[PDB]
RNA sequence: AGAGUUAAAUUAUAACUAAGCUGUAAAAAGCCCUAGUUAAAAUAAAAUAACCCACGAAAGUGACUCUAAUAAUCCUGACACACGAUAGCUAGGACCCAAACUGGGAUUAGAUACCCCACUAUGCCUAGCCCUAAACCCAAAUAGUUACAUAACAAAACUAUUCGCCAGAGUACUACUCGCAACUGCCUAAAACUCAAAGGACUUGGCGGUGCUUCACAUCCACCUAGAGGAGCCUGUUCUA
């Protein structure tokens, strides 16, 4: 996990919010779910990755979390 | 405010119905916790006082999350019992 | 329960710093 | 999955300090709750409105709108219909759950053993 | 069960599996009991509360000529005989 | 209740029993009404098989009633119909041709209409929150708002009228004047409706 | 039929119109929904105020001014004022947790206007000031 | 511990637009040099991750970066040494927002409170003091065992080596001492006298302006009808006689 690519953290981010996922969604081992929180915050404020909202960009990249907000 | 605007807790309307749009951005702000947030931060909530009530939380969840989980397991004794009047 | 003897000490000690304050 | 419990609670042998602090034991209790009757609010209130603000403009003669009165008056029979009709259905339907009865019956045929 | 053990042959794959030699060498003896006791012409009282065999051991003891009780066990059935059964009563010589 | 339960009212209508054979569910219906062996209230001595009966003006005669008089309020009844019937044919020999075609004669009709016209829409009931009686818009069960006209009907004029007035003549005016949509009962009815449009805001503690 | 929740980006081609205008283009409708009071005021797609109306505006008083029905009123009003001076779509930015929040928003579409996006941007301190002390000690 | 940095809010301050804004169970007082939108330094505080359980001796520590860094080849040990939440003190600087105090507004029999509005000490930084907490996980440190074995409740029962503590309740976190940058202080800590109990856990009741369900059928609310309470009389009480 390397703060550089925001593609990979911004999977685990909720994209209306800008939250980041807990375990019990995202359903990483404790040390990942640690290192993507780090990288996160990390990226964004070096200036890489938006913080209030999943950058559009990434969108429609592959879907890994559990969450389901339209039903 | 120094986001760019409009691409974030927005949900675009459909077919024009908007109650439903709302309650779609409603669910969306349940599920992250904001609307618990918006309420929780109206006053302030001393440090202790915090402790407590996540520690309560997290109790609470617990017990539910194991009482449901031997719901489930014991749901398919629900079926009609077989050995009636024995 | 356990307050009644918490309760006597709570004022036992207030009495005492008023009169400190007067005295 | 269930949240941990190891090292959380205030034990002789554990070596860090609580986490949590139950308030009463977490032993699974044999029952489930009863339900909670729903909090009830102000039906109909817009169409309700709407007919307000039609006799605010006309002056109060019923004769000049006659299809909010009688829209509003539909809207209090759907509501006393749903009082009536709903009461029943959502006190025997759960859906995809039991009834809380069944639920006990259910729980007391497999009973926790705090004991032994 | 702590108190079971000792009849362990062990545990295949989490299962336990008993040891059929100690179940025979029990069994053995639980049979002679049995049997001495009915050649006593004393009473046996077949007791289990499982409902799928109920049906099978109320009949098994009707044929040997000895009693069931596979139902709802009343409360002072044992210990208080003589006001659920009556004024004065034979109790089990033995129960299975 | 010196009826158990198990007894049903009974249904007086002759032209349900006298033509039966179109309809498939009702003829099962009363079949299953008295081969259930169901035992029928008898019936009432006010309720008859007449054709000349109003249950409207039966329940309005019954509100007028003062003790235990039926004679007395329903000959005060009988008299304010014969007398708006005659208040309209005064008017129909004084009008023309034109007046004539649109004034109504059928003292049963203008009862009818000056009481649908004179019923509220919309209420109020007291509802106690924060130690303070806040009055508050409520909606109507239809049985409410006929009750609330024919009260409001008897009370003014019972009330209002001069002690040398006699109470057919006061009712026969005031049936008229409602019919007309300008009687005092009517202004009642708007002092109800903009009451609960002032307090319109509250509607919302109410919890039902 | 693809229907995306998710609005339109600036540097997209992206199609969509609403009497011709990109989502861009489209006037804002800001909805201060607070717990005494709801607040409305329609602006420019470049931040020129067209049209403002308030429970206060709207001629309630205190504590009814808090209501759905007020908040709904002026709404309608609102919506009124801002047709009149041609706003025919309109996006919905609501501010706040009130009990005047859906009931101005659909207050905007019974007055006679429509709400293409309805988003909510509400304070969310990420901890800055402390807010005041809790009530009834 | 240093040094550097800032996303979300918030605010000085202008620009438009609107007359109101704020505030409660409901109001009032306050403000209209106000409010909404658009722009914004400083200050302060650190959503989500955390359903994690890590670091530190404890107090404590959960925005980001870098530098330095977490004693003992690990038994116990002070009154010696070095630390120690909040509050508080001294001096200098900061001030968004919160706020003891105080002043207004309600409430009330009163209201020197709870509720509303303003605003201060203070919360922040530097330096020095102060040394107290329900500093409580009310469970001493280090090795162990799960054998014997239920006062009660609670977080099951115990061994060994130690150290610190405890001899009815009040009086008493007090009076006197010694020491202390503390001078309304901390620490140490009696007696006369008074009592025959004081305590701990439970049990069954009763009660609860406690919560959740279910009801009230002349019955509480919603509602219907006739009356009483006002008049004269009749008849009974109380007084006065
Ligand atoms: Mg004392
Ligand atoms: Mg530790
Ligand atoms: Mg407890
Ligand atoms: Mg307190
Ligand atoms: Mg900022
Ligand atoms: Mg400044
Ligand atoms: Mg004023
Ligand atoms: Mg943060
Ligand atoms: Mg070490
Ligand atoms: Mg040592
Ligand atoms: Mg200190
Ligand atoms: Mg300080
Ligand atoms: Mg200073
Ligand atoms: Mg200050
Ligand atoms: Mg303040
Ligand atoms: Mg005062
Ligand atoms: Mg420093
Ligand atoms: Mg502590
Ligand atoms: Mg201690
Ligand atoms: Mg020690
Ligand atoms: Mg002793
Ligand atoms: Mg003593
Ligand atoms: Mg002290
Ligand atoms: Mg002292
Ligand atoms: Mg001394
Ligand atoms: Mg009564
Ligand atoms: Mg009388
Ligand atoms: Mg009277
Ligand atoms: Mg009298
Ligand atoms: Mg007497």
């Amino acid at each position: 996990v390397d703060y550089k690519n925001v593609q990979l953290l911004s999977q685990f981010i909720s994209p209306f919010t800008g939250c980041i996922y807990g375990r019990h969604i995202t359903g990483l081992c404790g040390k990942k779910q640690k290192e993507i929180t780090k990288a996160i915050k990390r990226a964004q404020i070096l200036g890489f990755m938006p913080v209030t909202y999943k950058d559009p960009a990434y969108l429609k990249d592959p879907k890994v979390c559990n969450i389901k907000y339209r039903e | 405010a120094n986001h760019l605007k409009f691409i974030a807790r927005t949900v675009m309307v459909q077919e024009g119905n908007v109650e439903g749009a709302y309650r779609t951005l409603n669910r969306i702000l349940t599920m992250d916790g904001l609307i618990e947030d918006i309420k929780r931060r109206r006053y302030y909530e001393k440090p202790c006082r915090r402790r407590q009530r996540e520690s309560y939380e997290t109790c609470r969840r617990i017990y539910n999350m194991e009482m449901a989980r031997k719901i489930n397991f014991l749901m398919r004794k629900n079926r009609a019992d077989p050995w009636q009047g024995c | 329960k356990n307050i009644l003897k918490i309760r006597r000490r709570k004022m036992n000690h207030h009495k005492y710093r008023k009169l400190v304050k007067r005295t | 999955a269930t949240p941990s419990l190891r090292g959380r609670l205030a034990r002789l042998g554990n070596p860090r300090r609580p986490i949590l602090k139950p308030n009463k034991p977490l032993i699974l209790a044999n029952h489930v709750g009863e339900r909670r009757r729903e909090k009830g609010e102000a039906t109909c209130i817009t169409e309700m409105s709407v007919m307000m603000a039609c006799w605010k403009q006309n002056e109060f003669r019923d004769e000049a709108c006659r299809k909010e009165i009688q829209d509003f008056f539909d809207c209090a029979s759907r509501a006393e219909a749903a009082r009536k009709m709903r009461s029943i259905q959502e006190n025997l339907g759960e859906l995809g759950s039991l009834p809380p009865k069944k639920l006990n019956k259910l729980l007391h045929r497999f009973p926790n053993k705090p004991h032994v | 069960h702590r108190f079971m053990e000792p009849y362990l042959f062990g545990s295949r794959l989490g299962q336990d599996i008993i040891d059929l030699e100690q179940t025979a060498a029990h069994l053995q003896l639980a049979l002679n009991f049995t049997a001495h006791v009915a050649y006593r012409e004393g009473i046996i009282l077949f007791v289990s509360r499982h409902r799928q065999f109920a049906h099978l051991i109320e009949t098994t003891a009707r044929d040997c000529g000895e009693y069931a009780h596979t139902r709802y066990f009343k409360g002072g059935l044992l210990t208080n005989a003589p006001l659920l059964l009556g004024p004065g009563v034979r109790l089990p010589d033995l129960i299975i | 209740s010196r009826y158990g339960p198990e007894y049903k009212d009974p249904q007086i209508d002759k032209e349900y029993y006298r033509k039966p054979l179109a309809e498939q569910t009702e003829e099962e219906k009363y079949e299953r009404d008295f081969k259930k062996t169901q035992l029928i209230k008898a019936a009432p001595a006010t309720k008859t098989s007449s054709v000349f009966e109003d249950p409207v003006i039966s329940k309005f005669t019954n509100m007028m009633m003062k003790g235990g008089n039926k004679v007395l309020a329903r000959s005060l009844m009988t008299q304010t119909l014969e007398a708006v019937k005659r208040k309209q044919f005064a008017k129909y020999h004084a009008a023309s041709a034109e007046e004539q075609a649109t004034i109504e004669r059928n003292p049963y009709t203008i009862f009818h209409q000056a009481l649908k016209n004179c019923e509220p829409v919309i209420g109020l009931v007291p509802i106690l929150k924060g130690g303070h009686f806040y009055q508050v818009p409520v909606p109507l069960a239809d049985r409410r708002r006929r009750f609330l006209a024919m009260k409001w009907m008897i009370a003014e004029c019972r009330e209002k009228k001069h002690r040398r007035v006699l109470m057919p003549e006061k009712l026969s005016q005031e049936l008229l004047e409602a019919f007309h949509n300008q009687g005092p009962v009517i202004k009642r009815k708007h002092d109800m409706h903009k009451m609960a449009e002032a307090n319109r805001a509250l509607a919302h503690y109410r919890w039902w | 039929s693809s229907f995306s929740i998710y609005p339109p980006i600036p540097g997209q081609e992206n199609s969509l119109r609403w009497a011709g205008k990109k989502f861009e283009e489209i006037p804002i409708a800001h909805i201060k929904a607070s717990y005494n009071n709801t607040q409305i005021q329609v602006v420019s797609a470049a931040h020129q105020p067209l049209a403002h109306a308030s429970c206060g505006t709207e001629g309630f008083r205190n504590a009814k001014k808090g209501t759905g029905i007020a908040a709904q009123t002026a709404g309608i009003a609102a919506a009124a004022k801002a047709t009149g001076k041609g706003v025919t779509h309109v996006r919905v930015v609501v501010k706040g947790l009130g009990p005047g929040r859906l009931s101005a928003i659909k207050g905007l579409t019974m007055g006679g206007l429509e709400v293409i996006s309805i988003t909510d941007n509400t304070p969310i301190p990420h901890n800055g000031c402390r807010p005041r002390k809790a009530r009834r000690l």
